[PDB]
């Protein structure tokens, strides 16, 4: 009978996230460039080991929109890879010397990280997390809370 | 809320749950005339309870329905709680669950008929009968300690550790305040002056209240009062006369410590005490000796606690401490006791309910209380 | 327990307490109603991103949080058919309890074992950081639980062949 | 007080009374007669039960009373108690000499005539109302509007109906009768309640989930929504305090109680409930005025007040054309314009209409039942009052 | 429904208070008017209920009549309170000496002071005390034709368990 | 800095005001109740209740020079409270139009007016006729998209900032004839009817808190992401001088206040008042007001033994729960000036979900 069929959805429609946040400017394309361009400098900082200056560079730029998860998920894969490759000694060197806008870059992916462990080693993920929270302070996780949904 | 009563052989203290100490406190006697009612009218009752029957005591056989701690006379007991309930706290028992209590070692049916008249005359909606040296066990604040207990009709030690009680340790003594006030009324015939009848069994009780003390060295306190006037002193009787005594006022209380004077084969409380520690397990021992608990009002005498702490110490082995816990309110610990009991939240799955009674019969209370 | 999970738990500790900060909020689709909002979810604008927090592919956290309301959903090691079933049946004991645990749901979300359900009037009513404490405790101690469960059932499981082979 | 016609709504759950020009009820209190009982109950010498007992002075002192209603389904079942309460409501809450004053009262659409009769030959006899007029209970809450079109529909303790209105014409043929109402929904509350085991049987009781009904319940916007927070989770569960003391909790029966008014098959009651009946209303009038009454629908009376109802009745009439006019066609939804009224002040709108009316024919002394009319050709004096 | 009194059916009978000084049968001294011999006057009707009265829980007053009869249902219970193990020759006496002794009427340390319309004037408070002193001394002597009916020197168990009941938890 | 605890509220106080003697202060309690309570010597006490309200009351405000009380709820009323000469309160409703929830209500510097949030996408600014004795509503609503948090007023009659749950902070004109004098040409603008929008500022998330600069050339505003913003415009149609936004490392601001022209103090789910300080140049969290931001045998009552055995019952073990460090135990809804001159806060008060009502000197 009728009060089962929905009519809010037809006579009132409802904000968008685009609404709530502004839609990234940069084209599809034009973003899967400037990935492709700084994943290769992640992995070179990999192999010559100084990773630090792996996620510095890569952390300089961040892919975000529901146009790009085939690179999305290749700049996380990149970004887990690199924090698997830094030394635990290291991390309160570097987490003191970010702005706290790559910090809300780091704790952002890692609660990306976080969300796939059949692809992803959360042990080192949760490392990182206990270090950037400790020295950052709690707000770090409550500007992931309040993020864009598409990041 | 629930009802604490702690119907004491010598006084019932009764009030609520949760209330900071009791509220009616009164004689456990029950007083009917002795002489020819000539006057018409004037107010006459068949009998009088409680502090009505202590005021009117020059014309009363004083009774108390209950004597070492086991109730010897239902028909007044039941005057009593109806006392108690009805006229000193005004509540309607169908109303609120009582929380009762009784000594340890007492006869079977003493429990259950105080169950029984507690449901099918009073018709309370629950209730339960707790362990008097349990509840002062509470009012210390403590989970292990050995409680002494003693109050007008019975002295007691219950030792427990970790809130596991020992109850092959438990032990009775029938010698408490009431046995004290006959031996006051023995040794104050030696003086010059004699009380003999019920009423003047209660100013001999109103003597021994205020005057008496416990003498930490009793045989070197004996040739000190027959060598000068310090421990000699007065009180003032209803017809305004005055009593003067002396080694009466510690030979007193020394029957505790000596219950031979009163023709008793026993150990003294103190004695009684190491006797309970030295039956528990030998790891437990030491958790005992630093927690012996005061309780209930023939413990109130001054200097009992260093006393008994003097005594227990010399029994004891040296090598390690002793303390006596004796509260100024320890006048009152079993019912303060109780007044936590009753408020613990696990507590009120544990009372007997009326339609548990109804259907199981008054042998409930004997695979429920303990 | 603790040492395994201690990397895990101040996460969902430290993720949770930054869920948490919750208020009253009369629902903009219905007049003179207020409603939990991550429960509802009619209105976009006043959800926060859903996080999940992870050890391993078995033992997982759902945050999923809202203006007035934060549900919270794990799933438990489960490593053989008799956690399976032990877990399963014990949760159904726990939030069979949910009118007393007053932040339990009846029900889990899809795929979660148990879930917690904290709405504002929680937060006004009962201490937050003992919310938090609560949560994180029942996630150090489950696993405890349930082992302890199947120990148990061995040792009836023994019970019952003694007693019966031991009358012949 | 004043010298202006006195204004009566003597409703199945409050009487409301006062005069014209009052902007709200002069007084009002619950329409209930007790008589002394005893009752292993308290007993107080707080207060003192005389042989009588009505009004607010009954309903502060129940615990003490036999509480009984003069009225069911919006008509005087027991005129000796109803007495009573105009007893009361004239000498000692207004403090009134009612001879040759004029009165407004107030009744439901479809009354039997008896009713009306017996209630005009008590005020033209008891007290001796100088003037009397009756109005439909749903046109004064029109005039409270500043309004003359849209269907306007009251929903009180007693009985919940409707009346169509275009350009200040009434519509007889249209005005209808739901059986159902904020007592009904409270007989449901108290059969509800009893599944959890509370028993509230005792004739003093029925207002105290009067009070637990109106400060608990609300409607349901979405029936599957509803049924996920009742049976998903705890958020719904409420704890009310009696007048006892006893606390009890409440919980599904917080909406699937007020969802009676929407269901009448809850209560027993066949009838379609407030959705279905205002639509199959406005849908049987002429097809010029369907526009205007949708565009107007008014709700009245305080069982419309339930929180949500305004929003679920707007909904489950959007809802509703979308079956029945569009047979779920999506594309002309939108053109669709239903507006319900729901001021703040609706529980009160028959009183306050009343009251306004009441001024409009103040003066007019020819537009009242005289006493002096109806002593010479009696209940045919009310064939004045319309058809 | 507990049993109503027949007099509340009766009207223009004398009133103090709003006790009604219904017709009565008796010899003690007072201002109740003489009833029938031959016929159930209030007592006869009291004694005859309250052993059903007793038992219900929930009792609606009608009128001066039920105030009336209240007071002797109540004032029943307090005479089988008393009478437990007397022989007649006593019980007579106590529950003469109970019916005498100085009490609360209405207005006054009364329970019911809720229901009960205090006396009009000064002069009204002693027509209801020689009332009621009169009613409960008949009501004391009439019960104890019940209760000492079969035997004299033992009052009848069928009579005396009572004496735990309470009519709607109240008593004197 | 030194914290004050005024009084403990027997349930959460969203809102409150002290009236300008600072004498008595009103107060919504968590159900549709407000208290007032009065000085009793050092102590309060509690003096009446409004009771008016269907619903939970969200918010309550109290005119300065006017001496009238206003009050909003989830029951989409108001009411307006006056002094009888007797002592006692006329209630008078509001009849705001509302579809939806009130949240947020503030007298206008004047007092002729007030602004009501609302759930409804709209702000009803609410204006008195002598003509009828009503109180007339006009609904702000082309910009906003969503639940209004707050609002504030600017020092001047006109303008109406109001921060709203679609992550963003507007100025809006309330500007309504025949009550106000002409706005004068300002920062913000000169052509200035009604609903005509100053700003759209941005957010990370939902704005829970606005206010303007004691000289009005500024707006503060704070996100549910644990950031205080400071715009400080330049012209209509022209981009801000600075939008300086300083993040946090606490949990979220909910109320917010202008200290000064340079200093804001700032509070809410972080449990503790916080100051920062700065001007267009730049700004910085700079102290916190709370010394708890540093994280700072005899005889036993009977209620210490009967509590710890029901804390062995009821709970784990006999240990007390601890207090937090900060003054409130929970999160501090509402931050009010106090004392000292009209742009120099000299002292404030907060009232928090826990209850207490907290008065803090700078
Ligand atoms: N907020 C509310 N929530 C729920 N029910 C309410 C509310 N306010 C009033 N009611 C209910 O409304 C009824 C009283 O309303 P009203 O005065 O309009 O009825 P009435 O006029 O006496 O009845 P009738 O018109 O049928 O004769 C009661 O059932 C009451 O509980
Ligand atoms: N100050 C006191 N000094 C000595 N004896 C006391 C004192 N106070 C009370 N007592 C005695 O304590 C007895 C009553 O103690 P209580 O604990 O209440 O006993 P019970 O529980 O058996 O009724 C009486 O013998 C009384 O005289
Ligand atoms: F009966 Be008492 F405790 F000696
Ligand atoms: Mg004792
Ligand atoms: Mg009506």
């Amino acid at each position: 009978t009728f009060r089962t069929l929905d009519v809010d959805s037809i006579t009132e429609p409802v904000l968008t996230e685009q609404d709530i946040f502004p839609i990234r400017n940069e084209t599809a394309e034009q973003v899967q460039a400037a990935v492709s361009q700084l994943i290769p400098q992640a992995r070179s900082a990999i192999q010559t080991g100084n990773a630090l200056q792996g996620l510095k560079t890569l952390l300089s730029y961040v892919p975000y929109g529901n146009d790009v998860q085939e690179v999305r998920t290749q700049y996380l894969n990149a970004f887990v890879d690199v924090l698997s490759n830094i030394r635990a000694a290291d991390i309160p060197a570097f987490v003191k010397e970010c702005s706290t806008e790559e910090i809300d870059n780091i704790v952002n992916f890692i609660y990306r990280g976080l969300a796939n462990p059949q692809a992803y080693n959360s042990s080192v993920l949760l490392n990182w997390h206990e270090k950037v929270v400790e020295i950052s302070g709690i707000g770090c996780i409550v500007r992931v809370l309040n993020s864009r949904p598409d990041l | 809320t629930a009802l604490v009563c702690d119907n004491g052989s010598g006084l019932v203290k009764a009030g609520f749950a949760g209330d900071d100490a009791p509220r009616a406190v009164f004689p456990s006697i029950v007083g009917r005339p002795r002489h020819q009612g000539v006057m018409v009218g004037m107010g006459q009752k068949d009998s009088y309870v409680g502090d009505e029957a202590q005021s009117k005591r020059g014309i009363l056989t004083l009774k108390y329905p209950i004597e070492h701690g086991i109730i010897t006379n239902w028909d007044d007991m039941e005057k009593i709680w109806h006392h108690t309930f009805y006229n000193e706290l005004r509540v309607a028992p169908e109303e609120h669950p009582t929380l009762l209590t009784e000594a340890p070692l007492n006869p079977k049916a003493n429990r259950e008929k105080m169950t029984q008249i507690m449901f099918e005359t009073f018709n309370v909606p629950a209730m339960y009968v707790a362990i008097q040296a349990v509840l002062s066990l509470y009012a210390s604040g403590r989970t292990t300690g050995i409680v002494l207990d003693s109050g007008d009709g019975v002295t007691h030690n219950v030792p427990i550790y970790e809130g596991y009680a020992l109850p092959h340790a438990i032990m009775r003594l029938d010698l408490a305040g009431r046995d004290l006030t006959d031996y006051l009324m023995k040794i104050l015939t030696e003086r010059g002056y004699s009380f003999v009848t019920t009423a003047e069994r209660e100013i001999v009780r109103d003597i021994k209240e205020k005057l008496c003390y416990v003498a930490l060295d009793f045989e070197n306190e004996m040739a000190t009062a027959a060598s000068s006037s310090s421990l000699e002193k007065s009180y003032e009787l209803p017809d305004g006369q005055v009593i003067t005594i002396g080694n009466e006022r510690f030979r007193c209380p020394e029957t505790l410590f000596q219950p031979s004077f009163i023709g008793m084969e026993s150990a003294g409380i103190h004695e009684t005490t190491y006797n309970s520690i030295m039956k528990c397990d030998i790891d437990i021992r030491k958790d005992l000796y630093a927690n012996n608990v005061m309780s209930g009002g023939t413990t109130m005498y001054p200097g009992i606690a260093d006393r008994m702490q003097k005594e227990i110490t010399a029994l004891a082995p040296s090598t390690m401490k002793i303390k006596i816990i004796a509260p100024p309110e320890r006048k009152y610990s079993v019912w303060i006791g109780g007044s936590i009991l009753a408020s613990l939240s696990t507590f009120q799955q544990m009372w007997i309910t009326k339609q548990e009674y109804d259907e199981a019969g008054p042998s409930i209370v004997h695979r429920k209380c303990f | 327990m603790s040492n395994t999970l201690r990397p895990y738990l101040n996460a969902v500790r430290s993720t949770l307490t930054a869920s948490l900060a919750l208020e009253e909020f009369s629902s903009e689709i219905v007049e003179r109603q207020s409603q939990p909002e991550v429960e509802v979810g009619r209105s976009p604008e006043i959800l926060l991103k859903p996080l999940v927090v992870s050890r391993n592919e078995q033992e997982q956290c759902l945050i999923e949080s809202s203006v007035n309301s934060v549900r919270f959903s794990i799933r438990i090691k489960q490593v053989d058919e008799i956690e399976r079933i032990l877990v399963r049946k014990f949760m159904q004991f726990l939030m069979g309890r949910a009118e007393s645990f007053f932040i339990l749901r009846r029900k889990p979300v899809q795929g979660y074992d148990i879930s917690f359900l904290i709405t504002n009037y929680h937060t006004e009513e009962m201490l937050k950081h003992k919310l938090v404490d609560f949560i994180i405790e029942f996630m150090e101690e489950v696993d405890a639980e349930i082992s302890e469960m199947k120990l148990f059932l061995n040792g009836r499981a023994r019970l019952v062949a003694e007693t019966y082979l031991s009358c012949f | 007080m004043e010298s202006a016609p006195i204004v009566l709504d003597n409703g199945t759950g409050f009487v409301k009374v006062g005069y014209a020009k009052d902007n709200f009820p002069r007084f009002q209190f619950p329409s209930i007669v007790g008589r002394p009982i005893l009752r292993a109950e308290e007993k107080t010498g707080n207060v003192q039960i005389k042989d009588v007992m009505v009004g607010d002075e009954a309903e502060a002192v129940r615990s003490l009373l036999q509480v009984k209603y003069p009225m069911e389904n919006g008509i005087i079942r027991d005129f000796e108690e109803m007495n009573q309460l105009w007893d009361y409501t004239f000498f000692e809450k207004l403090k009134i000499d009612p001879r040759g004053r004029k009165i407004l009262l107030t009744e439901p659409p479809m009354n039997p005539v008896a009713n009306r009769e017996k209630m005009c030959e008590t005020m033209f006899e008891r007290y001796g109302f100088g003037g009397v007029y009756v109005a439909i209970q749903a046109v004064l809450s029109l005039y409270a509007q500043g309004l003359s079109s849209g269907v306007v529909v009251d929903s009180g303790d007693g009985v919940t109906h409707i009346v169509p209105v275009y350009e200040s014409v009434v519509l007889n043929h249209l005005v209808g009768r739901l059986d159902v109402a904020g007592r009904d929904a409270t007989r449901y509350l108290i059969s509800l309640l009893l599944r959890k085991g509370y028993a509230f049987n005792r004739t003093a009781d029925f207002e105290t989930v009067r009070e637990m009904k109106e400060k608990l319940c609300y409607v349901s916007y979405d029936l599957e929504l509803d049924h996920k927070l009742s049976e998903e989770t705890t958020v719904l569960m409420r704890n009310y305090t009696l007048p006892d003391g006893r606390v009890i909790k409440v919980g599904s029966e917080r909406y699937e109680c007020p969802e009676c008014l929407f269901q009448p098959h809850l209560v027993g009651s066949e009838q379609p409930g407030l959705s279905e009946f205002i639509f199959d209303t406005i849908q049987a009038a002429d097809v010029d005025i369907r526009k205007y009454l949708y565009r107007a629908i008014v709700l009245s009376g305080g069982s419309s007040m339930y929180a949500g109802l305004p929003s679920r009745l707007e909904k489950e009439i959007k809802q509703l054309w979308f079956e029945r006019v569009l047979h779920g066609d999506p594309a002309r939804l939108p053109n669709f314009k239903v507006k319900i009224e729901d001021a703040p002040r609706r529980r009160h709108a028959v009183f306050i209409g009343g009251a306004v009316l009441a001024d409009i024919m103040a003066q007019n002394d020819h537009m009242w039942v005289s006493k002096a009319e109806w002593e010479e050709y009696g209940v045919r004096a009310l064939d004045k009052l319309g058809p | 429904p507990a049993y109503h009194s027949s007099f509340l059916s009766l009207t223009d009978v004398p009133t103090t208070g709003n006790i009604a000084m219904l017709p009565l049968k008796t010899k003690f001294r007072g201002p109740a008017y003489p009833a029938d011999e031959s016929q159930m006057d209030i007592i006869d009707e009291c004694i005859g209920l309250f052993r059903a009265n007793c038992f219900f829980r929930n009792f609606e007053i009608k009128g001066p009549a039920d105030r009336t009869l209240i007071y002797g249902t109540l004032f029943i219970s307090e005479c089988l309170g008393r009478v437990n193990g007397l022989n007649y020759r006593d019980a007579e006496r106590q529950l003469n000496s109970l019916a005498l002794e100085n009490f609360s009427i209405p207005g006054s340390g009364f329970p019911l002071n809720a229901l009960y319309a205090p006396p009009l004037s000064p002069q009204d408070a002693e027509i209801m005390r020689t009332y009621l002193t009169q009613f409960r001394q008949e009501l004391a002597y009439r019960l104890l034709s019940h209760v000492y009916a079969t035997e004299k020197d033992h009052p009848s168990k069928w009579w005396t368990c009572f004496s735990k009941r309470r009519f709607m938890n109240k008593a004197l | 800095a030194t914290s004050q605890v005024l009084h403990i509220l027997p349930k959460p106080s969203y809102e409150h005001a002290f009236n300008s003697q600072r004498t008595e202060f009103v107060t919504t309690t968590a159900t549709n109740q407000v208290e007032l309570y009065e000085q009793d010597g050092n102590g309060w006490k509690h003096a009446r209740t409004f009771s008016d309200h269907d619903k939970i009351v969200t918010c309550v405000d109290w005119a300065p020079k006017s001496n009238r009380i206003v009050t909003c709820s989830q029951d989409r009323n108001a009411y307006v409270y006056e002094k009888r000469p007797d002592g006692t309160w006329k209630q008078t409703l509001v009849l705001l139009r509302l579809n939806r929830a009130a949240t947020f209500v503030r007298w206008s510097p004047n007092e002729d007016k007030f602004a009501v949030g609302s759930g409804a996408r709209v702000i009803s600014v609410c204006y008195f006729e002598q003509e009828n004795d009503w109180w007339v509503s006009k609904h702000l609503k082309r910009p906003l998209r969503s639940t209004i948090l707050s609002l504030d007023w600017h020092p001047n009659n006109v303008l109406l900032a109001a921060g709203c749950a679609d992550r963003k902070a507007y100025v809006l004109s309330a500007y309504v004839r025949d009550v106000d004098a002409k706005p004068e040409a300002s920062v913000w603008g000169s052509r200035l009817p009604f609903n005509t929008v100053c700003a759209e500022y941005p957010s990370g998330g939902w704005v829970h808190a606005v206010g303007f600069s004691p000289s009005g050339n500024a707006l503060a505003y704070a996100g549910h992401d644990s950031s205080v913003t400071i715009a400080y415009p330049s012209a209509p149609e022209q981009p801000p001088r600075a939008l300086i936004t300083v993040k946090l490392s606490q949990l979220p601001l909910r109320s917010l206040l202008w200290a000064n022209e340079s200093a804001i103090v700032a509070a809410g789910y972080n449990y503790s008042p916080i100051l920062l300080q700065g001007n267009e140049s730049g700004w910085a969290h700079t102290r916190d007001l709370d010394a708890g931001t540093s994280k700072t045998e005899g005889p036993v009552s009977f209620t210490a033994l009967r509590s710890t055995f029901r804390n062995m019952d009821l709970k784990g073990s006999s240990q007390s729960i601890s207090s937090l460090p900060t003054v409130h135990q929970n999160m501090i809804a509402t931050l009010r000036p106090y004392a000292g001159t009209p742009g120099n806060i000299t002292a404030f008060t907060s009232s928090g979900t826990d209850g207490r009502v907290v008065l803090w000197t700078l």
